[PDB]
C-alpha cells in the first residue's frame, strides 16, 4: 500500500526521519515478550538435545535472550516508524482534501429521532 | 466419614470462631457508624459512605 | 428509627383493658414475666453496647450526586457526555425502583394494619400505588435487558408522538 | 451388561439405514413438534402484541418483565 | 531461602497489583475533570485519586 | 408486640436447634429422640402464648424481619404472617408431632438410623411451619418443596426395598405435576400484580383470576391428593407408620387445602373457581371413599380415609366456607 | 472383553445367526 | 499370537499400606500435609473469610443508597405536592419532535 | 485484571519448579490463594462496571463467572490427582500446565473489553481442552470426541470472526464499552439476517443448542474428570456470556430472529431431559442434563428481558457448581468400579452413607430445590418466559417434572436398592473425595444466603 512512500529512499530499515520519533524503552513490554521468546528458544534448544533445560548453557540461553532483544528492538523501532508514517500520510491527506472530509453537524438527541422497539 | 466431618468442623471453626468473636467485638466496642449530613466544605473519602466498620475497611483497603 | 413521612403510620388507638370475668388471664402474668426476665436484661446489655458506641462516635454520609447533562443535551456518538448521562439515567432508574418499593411497603403495611376494613381504608395508598406504577410503566417498561437512556428517550418520543397525534385527531 | 451398553449407544449408527420408515419417523418426530410449537407461540405472540399495541390487554400493574 | 517457591504466586499478585496501580496513572486524564466529581482541591492535596 | 413476635420466632428457632445439634455431633447420644421430643413439647408450650393472645384480641401481625433480595421491584424478605391460620395450625401441628414422636420413640426403637429418622421428621416439621407461616409465594414454595422432599426421604426410608423407592418417586412425580400449577400461579401474580407477598395480592384484588386459581387448584390437587393426582397418597403408606401418621394424614397432605384456604379473598369473588373446587373435591371424596370400602391393608384404608376427608375439605372450600375447611383441618 | 463378543451387524446368513446366538449366550431357535 | 504387552495393573488400595490415608498421596506425610493445605486454604481461608467478605460488601451495587436516596426524594415530593414519579423520564421542554 | 493474570502465569513455575511429591499441594495452595483473591472483583456499582483498562473490565456478569473459574482450578486439581498418580511426572506437570493455561485463557476471556480479543481467547480455550480430552481421556473415543468438539466450535466461530471484523470495519470499534453507546439498530434484511446468524451460532454451539449439541455427550464423557468439570462448569457458560454481550448489537432483529432457536431450546429441554430417563451411562446422563439446563439459558438470553438475564446468569453459576459436583460424584464411583454403567453399582448408601448424602444434596440442587440459586435462576427464567408467552409454562412445567424424574432416578439407581453382590472393591470414601464434594456444595449453599452477587449487571 505504502510502496510509493518508501521508494524515493529504498532499502532503508530506519530512515533519518525515523530518528525524529521516540525510540521504545528498554522496559518495553513487547521487548520483554521478545526476550521471553529468547528464553523459550534457549529452553527448547536444551530440550531437543537432551540437556538439563534450566542448567545447561547459561551462556547460550543468555545469547538467545540477547539476540532476540537485539533484533526485536530494531523491529519495534521500524514498527513504530511505519505506523507514524501511516498516520502522517493520513493527516496530510485529510488536511489537503477538505472537500472529501466535511465537518458533520453533530445533533443532540433532543432532535435525533430513533425508532423505539419494545421488547415484550 | 466421621473423621472427615471432624476435620471439616475443625477447619471451619478454626477461623470461624475467631471471625465471630472479632465481629462481635467490632459490633460492641468499635461500633457502627451514625448517619450525618455532609459538612460544608468537607469532602468525605469513599470509604466514609458506608455504615459497618468492616465495610469501611474493605472500601478503604481494597476497593 | 426512620422518617414517619416517607413511611406513614396512623396513631395507635388501642382500647383500654376492661375485664368482665374474675378469672385472671395468663397474658398479664406472662407479660410481666417477659418484662422482668427478658426485656430488662436485654435492655441492660443494649445500654452497655450503647455506652460502648458512645465512647467513639464517627459518621457515615449519604452520597449526593449532582446533576450532569442528560441524554437529550448530549451530542450523538459523543461518549464522554452520553456516558455521564447514562450513569445518571441508571442511578435514577435504580432510585425510581426503590420509590416503587417504598410505595409497595406502604400498601402492604396499610392492608395488614387495617385488617378486614382494608378495602375501604386503603384507597389512598392504592391510588398512590396505581399512580406510581403507571408512571414507572410509562417511564421504564418494555426497554429490554439492554436498556439505556437512548432506549428510554426513544420510548418517550414514541409516546409523545402518540399523545400528540391523539390530541390532533380529536381537535 | 457391556454388550447391552455397547448396543444401546455405539452400534446404533453403523446399523442405521436411511429408508422410508426412518425418514418419515425422523421428519415426523424431529421437525414436527418444532413446527407445532412454532406456530402456537407465533400465533399467541401475534395475538398478544396486537392486543397490547391497540390498548386492549390489561397491563396495569405489569412492570416486572 | 528454604521455602522460596511459596513466594512465586503471592509476589506475582503483589507485582501484578503494582502494575494495575501503574496503569491507573496512565488513565488519569479526566482526574478531577469529570462533570460529576470535579471539585476544588483540598489544602495539602495535589490529586483527587492516585 | 414484644411478647407475640418474640415467642413466634422462638418456636421456629427452637425447632431448628436440634438440627444444629445433630449436625455438630461427635458422640453417641443420650437419647437424641428424647431431646427432639422435649424440644417439640417445649415448642408447643411456647407457641400456645401467641395463640392465647390471639384468642384475646384477634392480634395479627407480620414479621418481615430479614430483607433477602430485591429484584428491581420485588423485595423478597423473610416474612412470617401471624394470622388466624398460623395461630391455629402451629399448636395443632406441634401437639400432633409431639404425640407422633413419642410414638416413634417406641415404634422405631429397633432402627439403627433412629437419629436420622428423628432428624428427617424434624426437618419435615421445620419445612411445614415455614409453609404455613409464610407471607409470600417464594417462602411458601420453599416450605412446599421442603415437605415434598422430606416426603420422598421418608417414604423411601427402607431404601433397599424397591417398592418404597418406587412410591417415593411416584409421590415426587405427582407433587411436581401440582408444582407446575403452583409456579404458574407465582408467574401470574408477578406479571400482573408485581408481587409475591399476599398482602398486595389481597389489596389489589384481581378480577381476571381464572388462570392463577386454576394453577392453585392444580397445586392443591397434587399436594392434597385430589382426583387425577390421588394415587401417590395410598402409595405413600409404604414408608414407616409414623411417617404416614404425621406427614400423610394430618400435616403435609393438608397443604394444598391450606393453599386454597390462604387465598380465600380470591376464591370468594370467583364463582368459577368455587365450582371447579366443588366438583373436584366431590369427585375425590366419592372415589377415594369408594376405593376404601374393599381394601384389606389397614394403612391403605386410612390413607383413602384421609384423602376422602381432603376431598371434603376441598368441597367446603368450594362452597365458599374456607374457615370451616381450616377448622376441619385442625379437627 | 473382545470384538466378537460385542454386538455387530444384522445377521443374514444362518451361520452368522448361529454365531450371534452363541455370542448372546442363548439358543439359536430362541434367538 | 499378538504383540509383547504389559498386563493390566491391578487397582491399588490406599488403605492397605496407609490405613490412615486421606487419599491425596501414598506417602503418609505428604498425604496429611495435603489434607491440611486443602482444609486450611479451602475452608479456613476461602470459605470463612469469603463469607465474611461477601457478608460485609460495601453496599454491593449501591442498592442501599438507592433506598435511602428514594427516602429523600419521596420526602421532598410528598410535602411539596408533587407526584411521586413523572411518566416522562426527561423534560418535554428539551425534546424536539419530528413534525407531521 | 493483571493482579490475576500474573499469578495464574506464575502457577507455571510453581508447578514446573516444584519437588516431585509437592506438585499437587503447591498448586492447590496457590490456586486457592488466587481464588481467595478473586473476591476483589465484587467491587461492582449500580451504574458503572468495574473498568480497569483499555483491555480489561469486569461487570456483574463476568465477575461470578471469574470467581467460579478461579475456584474451579483447585477443585480440578483435587479431582484429577488420584487417577493420574501412576502417570509420569513430566506428563503430570503437563496436565497441570494445561489446566493452568485453560484458567488463564478463561479469566481474560470473561474480561475482554474488546470483542476480537474475546474471540482470540474464546477460541484459545479450545486447545488445552482438546489436549486434555484427547490425551488423558480413558477410552478409545476421546479422539473422535475431540474432533467433534473442535470442529463444531470452529465451524460456528469462523463466521463469528468475519462478523466481528465486519463490526470493526462498520462501527469503527469492537470495544464493548464503546458499543454500549454507538450501537445502531439492526434493520430487517438478509444481510443483517446472516449477520445475526454469524454473531450467534458459535455461542449456540458452545451453550449447546439442541440439534447442535452432539459434541457434548462425547466431549464431556470421554474427557477426564478435570476436563469434564471445566467443560460443564465454565466452557458451556462462555456461550451464555458471549450471547449476553453480543445481543447488544443485534436489536431489533433478534425480536424476530430468535423464534426458531427458542423453539429448539423449548423443545430441546423436553427431549434431552427425556433422554436422561433412558441413559445407561451415568456420565452421559449428566451430560444431557447439562444440555437440558443450558436450554433455559438460551431461551432467557433470546427473550432478553431483565428477569431473564438475572435468572440466566444465576442458572449459569448454579449449574456450574451442581454439574461439576455431579461429574465428581460419578468419578468417585468410577474410581471404585472402573465402569460408567449406572445400573452396575447399586445400593451405595448401604456402603457409603456420607457420600450418599452428597449425592442427595447434588440431586436436590439438580432438581432446583428452593431456596437454592438453581431454583432462583430456574424460577426467574420461568417468570420471564411466562411474560414472553403464557403457554411456555407447559413446556417449562413438564420439564420441571422430568428434571425431577431423572434427578431422583440417578439417586435411586446408584445409591438405593440392593447392593451389587460381586462388586467388593467399594472402598470407604476418602477425605479427598468428601473434600471435593464439600467444596462444591458449601459455596453453592452459601450463595443462597446472599444471591445478589450472582444475578448479573442488571440487578
Ligand atoms: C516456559 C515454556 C517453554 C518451555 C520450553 C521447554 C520446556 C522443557 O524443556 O521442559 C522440561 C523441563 C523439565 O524436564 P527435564 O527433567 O529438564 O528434561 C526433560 C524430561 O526428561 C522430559 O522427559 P521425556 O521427554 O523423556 O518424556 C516426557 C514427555 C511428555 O510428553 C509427552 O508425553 C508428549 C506430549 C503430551 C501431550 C501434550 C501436552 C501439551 C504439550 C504442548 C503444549 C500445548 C499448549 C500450549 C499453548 C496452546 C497452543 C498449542 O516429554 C516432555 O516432557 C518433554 C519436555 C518438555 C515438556 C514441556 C514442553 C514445553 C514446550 C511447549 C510449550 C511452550 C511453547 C509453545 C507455547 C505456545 C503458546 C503458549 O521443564 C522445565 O524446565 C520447565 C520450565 C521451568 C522453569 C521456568 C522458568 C521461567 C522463568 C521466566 C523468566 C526468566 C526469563 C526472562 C526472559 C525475558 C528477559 C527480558
Ligand atoms: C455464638 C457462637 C456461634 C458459632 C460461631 C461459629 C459459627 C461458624 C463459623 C462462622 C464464620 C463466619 C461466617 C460469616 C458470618 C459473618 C457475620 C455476618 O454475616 O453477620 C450477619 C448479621 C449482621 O451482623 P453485623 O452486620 O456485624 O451487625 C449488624 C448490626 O447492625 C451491628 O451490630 P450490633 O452492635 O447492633 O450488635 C450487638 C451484638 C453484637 O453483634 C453480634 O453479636 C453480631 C455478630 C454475630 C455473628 C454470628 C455469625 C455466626 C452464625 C450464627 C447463627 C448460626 C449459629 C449456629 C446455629 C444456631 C441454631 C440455628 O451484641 C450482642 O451480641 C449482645 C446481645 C446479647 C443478647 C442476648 C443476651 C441478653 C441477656 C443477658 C443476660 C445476662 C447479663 C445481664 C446484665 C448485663 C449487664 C451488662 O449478624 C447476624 O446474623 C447475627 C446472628 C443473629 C441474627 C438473628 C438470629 C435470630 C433470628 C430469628 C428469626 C429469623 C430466622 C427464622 C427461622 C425460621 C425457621 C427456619
Ligand atoms: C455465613 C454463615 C452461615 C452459617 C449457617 C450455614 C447454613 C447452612 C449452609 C449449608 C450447610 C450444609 C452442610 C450440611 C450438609 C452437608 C454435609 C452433611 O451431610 O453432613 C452431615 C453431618 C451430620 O450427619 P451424619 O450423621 O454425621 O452423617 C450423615 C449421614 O451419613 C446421613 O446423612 P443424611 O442424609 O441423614 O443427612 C443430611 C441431611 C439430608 O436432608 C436433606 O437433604 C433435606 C434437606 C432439604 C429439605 C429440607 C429443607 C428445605 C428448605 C428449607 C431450609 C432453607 C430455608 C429456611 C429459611 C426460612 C424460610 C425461608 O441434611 C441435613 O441434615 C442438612 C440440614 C440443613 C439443610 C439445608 C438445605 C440443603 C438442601 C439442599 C439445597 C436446598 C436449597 C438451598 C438451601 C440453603 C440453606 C442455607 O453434618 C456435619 O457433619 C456438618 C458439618 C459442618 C457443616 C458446616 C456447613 C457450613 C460450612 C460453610 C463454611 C463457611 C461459612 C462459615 C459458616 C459455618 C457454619 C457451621
Ligand atoms: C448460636 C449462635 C446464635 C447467634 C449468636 C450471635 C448473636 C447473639 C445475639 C445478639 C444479636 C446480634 C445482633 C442482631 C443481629 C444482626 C442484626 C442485623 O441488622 O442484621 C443484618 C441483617 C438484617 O437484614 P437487613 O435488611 O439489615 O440486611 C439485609 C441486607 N441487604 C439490605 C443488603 C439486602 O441480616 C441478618 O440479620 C442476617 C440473619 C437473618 C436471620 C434469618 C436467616 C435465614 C436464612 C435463610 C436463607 C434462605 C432464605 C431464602 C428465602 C428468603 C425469603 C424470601
Ligand atoms: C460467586 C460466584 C462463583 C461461585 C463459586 C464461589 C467460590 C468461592 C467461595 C468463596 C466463599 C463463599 C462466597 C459466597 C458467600 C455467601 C455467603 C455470605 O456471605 O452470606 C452473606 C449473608 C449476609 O446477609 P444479609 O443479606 O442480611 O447481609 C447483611 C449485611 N450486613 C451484614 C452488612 C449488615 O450473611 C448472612 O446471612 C449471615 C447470617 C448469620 C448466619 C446464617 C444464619 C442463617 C443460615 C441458616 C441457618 C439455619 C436455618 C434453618 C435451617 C433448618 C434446616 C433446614
Ligand atoms: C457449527 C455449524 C453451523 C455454523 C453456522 C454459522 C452461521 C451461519 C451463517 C453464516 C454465514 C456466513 C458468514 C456471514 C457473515 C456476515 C457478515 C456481514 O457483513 O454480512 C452482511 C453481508 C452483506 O454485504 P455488505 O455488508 O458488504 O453489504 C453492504 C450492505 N448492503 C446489503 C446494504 C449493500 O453479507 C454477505 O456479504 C454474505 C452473507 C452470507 C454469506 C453466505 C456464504 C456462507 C454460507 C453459510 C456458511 C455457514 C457455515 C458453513 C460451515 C458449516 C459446517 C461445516
Ligand atoms: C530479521 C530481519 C533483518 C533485516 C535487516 C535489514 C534489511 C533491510 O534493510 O530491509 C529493508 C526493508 C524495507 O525496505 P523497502 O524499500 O521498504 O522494501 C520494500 C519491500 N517490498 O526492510 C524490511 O522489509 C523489514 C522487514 C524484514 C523482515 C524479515 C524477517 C521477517
Ligand atoms: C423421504 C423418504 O422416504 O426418503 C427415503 C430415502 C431412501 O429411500 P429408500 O427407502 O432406501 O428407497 O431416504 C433418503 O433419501 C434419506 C433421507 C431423506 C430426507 C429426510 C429429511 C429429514 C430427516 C430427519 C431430520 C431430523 C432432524
Ligand atoms: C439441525 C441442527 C439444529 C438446528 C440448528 C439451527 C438451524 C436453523 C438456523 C436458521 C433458521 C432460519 C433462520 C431464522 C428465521 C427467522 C425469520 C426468517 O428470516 O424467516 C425466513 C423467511 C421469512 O420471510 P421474511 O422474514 O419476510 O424474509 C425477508 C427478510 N427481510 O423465509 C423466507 O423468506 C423463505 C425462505 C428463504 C430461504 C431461507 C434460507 C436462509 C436462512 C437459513 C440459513
Amino acid at each position: 500500500m505504502m510502496t510509493g512512500r518508501q521508494a524515493r529512499a529504498p532499502l532503508q530499515f530506519l530512515p533519518d526521519e525515523a530518528r525524529s520519533l521516540p525510540p521504545p524503552k528498554l522496559t518495553d513490554p513487547r521487548l520483554a515478550y521478545i526476550g521471553f521468546l529468547g528464553y523459550c528458544s534457549g529452553l527448547i534448544d536444551n530440550a531437543i538435545r537432551r540437556r538439563p533445560v534450566l542448567s545447561a548453557g547459561l551462556h547460550r540461553q543468555f545469547l538467545y535472550i540477547t539476540s532476540f532483544v537485539f533484533v526485536g528492538y530494531y523491529l519495534l523501532k521500524r514498527q513504530d516508524y511505519m505506523y507514524a508514517v501511516r498516520d502522517h500520510d493520513m493527516f496530510s491527506y485529510i488536511k489537503s482534501h477538505p472537500e472529501d472530509f466535511p465537518e458533520k453537524d453533530k445533533k443532540t438527541y433532543r432532535e435525533v429521532f430513533e425508532e423505539f422497539h419494545p421488547v415484550r | 466419614d466421621k473423621r472427615f466431618l471432624k476435620l471439616l468442623r475443625f477447619y471451619i471453626l478454626l477461623t470461624g470462631i475467631p471471625v465471630v468473636i472479632g465481629i462481635t467485638l467490632i459490633n460492641v466496642f468499635i461500633g457502627e457508624a451514625e448517619l450525618a449530613e455532609i459538612p460544608e466544605g468537607y469532602v468525605p473519602e469513599h470509604w466514609e459512605y458506608f455504615k459497618h466498620p468492616i465495610s469501611r475497611w474493605i472500601a478503604r483497603t481494597f476497593f | 428509627s426512620w422518617d414517619k413521612d416517607v413511611y406513614p403510620e396512623p396513631p395507635r388507638r388501642t382500647p383500654a383493658p376492661s375485664p368482665q370475668t374474675s378469672l385472671p388471664n395468663p397474658i398479664t402474668y406472662l407479660t410481666k414475666a417477659f418484662d422482668l426476665l427478658v426485656d430488662r436484661p436485654v435492655t441492660l446489655v443494649r445500654e452497655f453496647i450503647e455506652r460502648q458506641h458512645a465512647k467513639n462516635k464517627y459518621y457515615y454520609y449519604h452520597r449526593e450526586f449532582r446533576r450532569v447533562p442528560d441524554i437529550t443535551e448530549c451530542h450523538e456518538k459523543d461518549v464522554l457526555c452520553m456516558f455521564e448521562a447514562e450513569m445518571q439515567w441508571k442511578r435514577d432508574y435504580k432510585v425510581d425502583q426503590e420509590i416503587v418499593n417504598i410505595i409497595q411497603e406502604r400498601l402492604k403495611a396499610c392492608q395488614q394494619r387495617e385488617g378486614e376494613s382494608h378495602r375501604q381504608n386503603c384507597a389512598k395508598e392504592l391510588q398512590q400505588f396505581t399512580q406510581v406504577v403507571k408512571a414507572y410503566q410509562d417511564r421504564y417498561h418494555d426497554l429490554g435487558a439492554h436498556y439505556s437512556a437512548r432506549k428510554c428517550l426513544a420510548k418517550q418520543k414514541q409516546r409523545m408522538l402518540a399523545e400528540r397525534k391523539a390530541t390532533k385527531e380529536a381537535a | 451388561l457391556i454388550r447391552w451398553t455397547c448396543a444401546r449407544s455405539a452400534n446404533v449408527y453403523p446399523n442405521f439405514r436411511p429408508n422410508t420408515k426412518t425418514s418419515l419417523l425422523g421428519a415426523l418426530f424431529g421437525i414436527g413438534p418444532l413446527i407445532f410449537w412454532y406456530y402456537v407461540f407465533k400465533t399467541d405472540r401475534d395475538r398478544k402484541e396486537k392486543l397490547i399495541q391497540e390498548g386492549k390487554l390489561d397491563r396495569t400493574f405489569n412492570i416486572s418483565y | 531461602r528454604d521455602h522460596w517457591i511459596h513466594v512465586l504466586v503471592p509476589v506475582g499478585f503483589v507485582f501484578g497489583y503494582y502494575l494495575d496501580r501503574k496503569n491507573d496513572e496512565k488513565l488519569a486524564a479526566f482526574r478531577n475533570k469529570s462533570l460529576l466529581y470535579k471539585r476544588e482541591l483540598k489544602p495539602q492535596e495535589e490529586v483527587t485519586w492516585k | 408486640m414484644n411478647l407475640f413476635s418474640s415467642l413466634t420466632l422462638v418456636t421456629l428457632i427452637l425447632l431448628t436447634m436440634p438440627i444444629a445439634a445433630i449436625n455438630f455431633n461427635t458422640h453417641k447420644f443420650t437419647n437424641y429422640p428424647l431431646y427432639v421430643k422435649t424440644t417439640i413439647s417445649c415448642a408447643f408450650i411456647t407457641s400456645m402464648i401467641p395463640t392465647m393472645m390471639f384468642i384475646h384480641t384477634g392480634q395479627e401481625m407480620i414479621i418481615s424481619n430479614w430483607h433477602w433480595l430485591t429484584i428491581q421491584t420485588l423485595k423478597l424478605s423473610l416474612s412470617f404472617k401471624m394470622d388466624f391460620f398460623s395461630m391455629m395450625f402451629v399448636p395443632v401441628a406441634l401437639f400432633v408431632t409431639w404425640s407422633i414422636m413419642e410414638f416413634s420413640m417406641w415404634y422405631m426403637h429397633s432402627d439403627p438410623n433412629i437419629n436420622q429418622f428423628f432428624k428427617y421428621l424434624l426437618l419435615f416439621l421445620i419445612t411445614m411451619l415455614i409453609l404455613v407461616t409464610a407471607n409470600n409465594l417464594f417462602q411458601l414454595f420453599i416450605g412446599w418443596e421442603g415437605v415434598g422432599i422430606m416426603s420422598f426421604l421418608l417414604i423411601g426410608w427402607w431404601y433397599g426395598r424397591t417398592d418404597a423407592n418406587t412410591a417415593a418417586l411416584q409421590a415426587i412425580l405427582y407433587n411436581r405435576i401440582g408444582d407446575i400449577g403452583f409456579i404458574l400461579a407465582m408467574a401470574w401474580f408477578l406479571i400482573n400484580l408485581n408481587t409475591w407477598d399476599l398482602q398486595q395480592i389481597f389489596m389489589l384484588n384481581p378480577n381476571d383470576s381464572n388462570l392463577p386459581l386454576m394453577g392453585l387448584i392444580l397445586a392443591a390437587t397434587g399436594k392434597s391428593a385430589q382426583f387425577g393426582l390421588h394415587p401417590w397418597l395410598p402409595s405413600a403408606m409404604e414408608g414407616p407408620t409414623p411417617v404416614s401418621a404425621l406427614l400423610h394424614s394430618s400435616t403435609m397432605v393438608v397443604a394444598g387445602i391450606f393453599l386454597l384456604i390462604r387465598f380465600y379473598p380470591l376464591t370468594e369473588n370467583n364463582k368459577f373457581g368455587q365450582s371447579i373446587m366443588l366438583c373436584l373435591g366431590a369427585m375425590t371424596t366419592l372415589f377415594t371413599a369408594m376405593c376404601a370400602l374393599t381394601q384389606n391393608d389397614i394403612k391403605k384404608i386410612i390413607a383413602f380415609s384421609t384423602s376422602s376427608q381432603l376431598g371434603l375439605m376441598m368441597v367446603t372450600i368450594g362452597i365458599n366456607q374456607p374457615h370451616l375447611a381450616f377448622l376441619h383441618i385442625c379437627t | 472383553i473382545t470384538k466378537d463378543m460385542l454386538p455387530g451387524p444384522y445377521p443374514k446368513t444362518p451361520e452368522e445367526r448361529a454365531a450371534a446366538a452363541k455370542k448372546y449366550n442363548m439358543r439359536v431357535e430362541d434367538y | 499370537l499378538r504383540w509383547q504387552e504389559d498386563p493390566e495393573p491391578e487397582d491399588e488400595n490406599l488403605y492397605e499400606k496407609n490405613p490412615d490415608s486421606h487419599g491425596y498421596d501414598k506417602d503418609p506425610a505428604v498425604d496429611v500435609w495435603n489434607m491440611r493445605v486443602v482444609f486450611f486454604f479451602g475452608f479456613s481461608i476461602v470459605l470463612v473469610l469469603g463469607s465474611t467478605f461477601v457478608a460485609y460488601l460495601p453496599d454491593y451495587r449501591m442498592q442501599e443508597w438507592a433506598r435511602r436516596e428514594a427516602e429523600r426524594l419521596v420526602k421532598y415530593r410528598e410535602a411539596h405536592g408533587l407526584p411521586l414519579m413523572e411518566s416522562n423520564c426527561f423534560d418535554p421542554s428539551k425534546i424536539q419532535l419530528p413534525e407531521d | 485484571m493483571l493482579k490475576y493474570i500474573i499469578p495464574t502465569m506464575m502457577l507455571m513455575p510453581l508447578t514446573w519448579l516444584s519437588k516431585n511429591s509437592m506438585i499437587w499441594i503447591n498448586t492447590t495452595l496457590h490456586s486457592l490463594l488466587i481464588s481467595l483473591t478473586s473476591l476483589l472483583l465484587l467491587n461492582q456499582f449500580g451504574d458503572n462496571s468495574l473498568n480497569f483498562s483499555l483491555t480489561f473490565f469486569s461487570d456483574s456478569l463476568s465477575t461470578p463467572l471469574l470467581i467460579l473459574t478461579m475456584w474451579l482450578l483447585p477443585l480440578m486439581l483435587m479431582a484429577s490427582q488420584h487417577h493420574l498418580s501412576k502417570e509420569n511426572l513430566a506428563r503430570k506437570k503437563l496436565f497441570i500446565s494445561m489446566l493452568i493455561l485453560l484458567q488463564l485463557f478463561l479469566i481474560m476471556t470473561f474480561t475482554a473489553t474488546e470483542l476480537i480479543f474475546f474471540y482470540i481467547m474464546f477460541e484459545a480455550t479450545l486447545v488445552p481442552t482438546l489436549i486434555i480430552i484427547t490425551r488423558w481421556g480413558n477410552q478409545t473415543e476421546r479422539l473422535n470426541a475431540g474432533l467433534y468438539f473442535l470442529f463444531y466450535t470452529l465451524a460456528g466461530s469462523l463466521p463469528l470472526l468475519v462478523a466481528l471484523i465486519y463490526i470493526q470495519n462498520t462501527m469503527g470499534s469492537l470495544n464493548f464499552l464503546i458499543l454500549q453507546y454507538w450501537v445502531q439498530p439492526m434493520p430487517n434484511s438478509w444481510s443483517n439476517t446472516f449477520m445475526w446468524l454469524a454473531c450467534m451460532m458459535a455461542f449456540m454451539v458452545k451453550m449447546p443448542l439442541y440439534g447442535l449439541h452432539l459434541w457434548l455427550p462425547k466431549a464431556h464423557v470421554e474427557a477426564p474428570i478435570a476436563g469434564s468439570m471445566v467443560l460443564a462448569a465454565i466452557l458451556l457458560k462462555l456461550g451464555g456470556y458471549g450471547m449476553m454481550r453480543i445481543t447488544l448489537l443485534l436489536n431489533p432483529i433478534t425480536d424476530f430472529m430468535a423464534y426458531p432457536f427458542i423453539m429448539l431450546s423449548l423443545w430441546g429441554m423436553i427431549m434431552t431431559s427425556s433422554i436422561c430417563l433412558r441413559q445407561t451411562d451415568l456420565k452421559s446422563l449428566i451430560a444431557y442434563s447439562s444440555v437440558s439446563h443450558m436450554a433455559l439459558v438460551i431461551v432467557a438470553i433470546l427473550i432478553q428481558t431483565p428477569w431473564s438475564y438475572m435468572g440466566a446468569t444465576a442458572l449459569m453459576i448454579a449449574h456450574g457448581l451442581t454439574s461439576s459436583m455431579l461429574f465428581c460424584l460419578a468419578n468417585s464411583n468410577y474410581e471404585r468400579v472402573h465402569s460408567r454403567t449406572m445400573i452396575l453399582a447399586r445400593g451405595l448408601q448401604t456402603l457409603l452413607p456420607l457420600m450418599a448424602a452428597w449425592w442427595l444434596l447434588a440431586s436436590l440442587t439438580n432438581l432446583a430445590l428452593p431456596p437454592s440459586i438453581n431454583l432462583i435462576g430456574e424460577l426467574f427464567v420461568v417468570m420471564s418466559t411466562f411474560s414472553w408467552s403464557n403457554i411456555t409454562i407447559i413446556l417449562m412445567g413438564l420439564n420441571m417434572v422430568i428434571t425431577a424424574l431423572y434427578s431422583l432416578y440417578m439417586l435411586i439407581t446408584t445409591q438405593r436398592g440392593k447392593h451389587t453382590h460381586h462388586i467388593n472393591n467399594i472402598l470407604p470414601s476418602f477425605t479427598r473425595e468428601n473434600a471435593l464434594m464439600s467444596l462444591h456444595m458449601l459455596p453453592l449453599l452459601l450463595l443462597s444466603l446472599n444471591p445478589k452477587i450472582i444475578l448479573g449487571p442488571l440487578y
